[PDB]
């Protein structure tokens, strides 16, 4: 008994103990690891859609003007202004970046 | 980006298994304690003369010189990790300064 | 008395369970880190093409 | 008096059995999440022409 209660009860338990703890640490900080993974993603995800809205955005006055050629009119307001509207536009593109 | 991604994927590898070689060398050293004890421990077959021979070899030869050889060792593995991981970090540096480098010129 | 043998097997199992998971995840991990630079260069390339337009 | 190997082996077919679901669960528990954000992305894309015809 006294090699039962100094060996094992007194050495190798509170060894399996550290081991156990080490486990533990390694296993939450995968954990976050995982949880910061999913935070680039989806980071990333919203990064890019928000720039296809902004081009689109620029795209739809591109096409307005476009079709708005079409009337052979050089002189018109219409056409005009939305020429102004499609320079402002790139300003303000061109100046987030 | 390949070998961009296989540089982390080797290097989160190498620093768990560092730790992991660790555990094994402390689950290692207290076996050989163990084992040098018991090896030792049946050497009563003499009188009292035999008993302390015994204890003799146990306390000089494994406790006086292999456990250092053994810290010895463990601290060249610690060093070449630590080198090994400068080396990695140093590349990570490389890789992004030339694609700056790149990146900057297209603008221009 | 010590079933040391026991023990070791274990300590074996236990770590062959972290060396699995090393295993699993940091190549993985690697895939993203490589499809992140790359919607990074893809991002890079449009948006200088369409300043360069307007 | 200690049936300790029918014991264990209890045990084994115990977490044999959690073992086998879990492995067949996850993956196809992944592949729904896939398909979730396919189509979620094919839905933007779609509203995204709408609206810009619009």
């Amino acid at each position: 008994y006294s090699i039962a209660a100094g060996v094992v009860e007194g050495k190798l338990i509170p060894e399996l103990k550290n081991k156990l703890k080490s486990v533990q640490n390694f296993f939450t900080t995968l954990s976050n690891t995982v949880k910061q993974a999913n935070k680039d993603i989806d980071a990333a995800k919203l990064k890019l859609t928000t720039e296809i809205v902004a081009i689109g955005e620029i795209k739809t006055e591109t096409e307005t003007t476009r079709f708005y050629v079409d009337y052979d009119d050089l002189m018109l307001s219409l056409l005009k202004e939305a020429a102004k509207k499609m320079i402002n536009t790139c300003n303000e593109y061109q100046k987030r970046h | 980006n390949n070998a961009s991604g296989k540089l982390l994927a080797l290097d989160s590898q190498l620093t768990n298994d560092f730790s992991e070689k660790s555990s094994y060398f402390q689950s290692q050293v207290d076996k050989i304690r163990k084992e040098a004890y018991a090896g030792a421990a049946a050497g009563v077959v003499a009188g009292p003369f035999g008993l302390i021979i015994s204890y003799s070899i146990a306390a000089g030869v494994v406790e006086g010189k292999l456990i250092p050889e053994l810290k010895n060792k463990l601290k060249s593995v610690q060093n070449f990790f630590t080198t090994l991981s400068n080396t990695v970090k140093q590349a990570n540096k490389d890789i992004d300064a030339a694609k700056l480098k790149l990146t900057t010129e297209i603008v221009a | 008395v010590i079933p040391w043998q026991t023990f070791d097997e274990t300590i074996k199992e236990l770590s062959r369970f972290k060396q699995e998971y090393s295993q699993a995840a940091s190549v993985l991990v690697g895939d993203i880190k490589t499809l992140l630079m790359d919607s990074q260069d893809k991002y890079f390339e449009a948006t200088q093409t369409v300043y360069e337009w307007c």
